[PDB]
């Protein structure tokens, strides 16, 4: 639960831009939370991660 | 030609393990908590030294 791609298209909103630097709620892929998010370059990431 | 096949079995169950991340996201250290009594020290103090 709360993670995946199997989604309930019941209660629909649009896609949004990751606005960075701001205190917001997010729902990222089923993941949910506040907090503010910061543009990072990242390497550690696989085609599976 | 000197060449030799091999094919290494040995059996899974289910138990912990205490997993090292390096700086890239690699696991490079693996420690049995059950096996020794060193990995029961290094499996309670969370740490590889
Ligand atoms: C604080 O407010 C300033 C200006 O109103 C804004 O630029 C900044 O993103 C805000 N920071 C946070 C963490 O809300
Ligand atoms: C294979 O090993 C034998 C062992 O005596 C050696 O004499 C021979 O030169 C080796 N051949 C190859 C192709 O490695």
């Amino acid at each position: 639960i709360n993670s995946g791609t199997t989604c309930s298209n019941d209660l629909l909103y649009s896609n949004t831009e990751v606005s960075t630097g701001v205190c917001v709620n997010y729902d990222l892929y089923g993941i949910t939370g506040q907090g503010i998010f910061k543009e990072v370059s990242a390497a550690y990431y696989n085609n599976w991660q | 030609d000197n060449e030799t096949l091999e094919y290494w079995v040995t059996p899974l169950s289910r138990r912990q393990y205490l997993l090292n991340f390096d700086e890239h996201g690699v696991i490079t250290n693996a420690v049995d908590c059950s096996s020794s009594f060193l990995s029961e020290i290094q499996c309670k103090t969370q740490s590889f030294a």
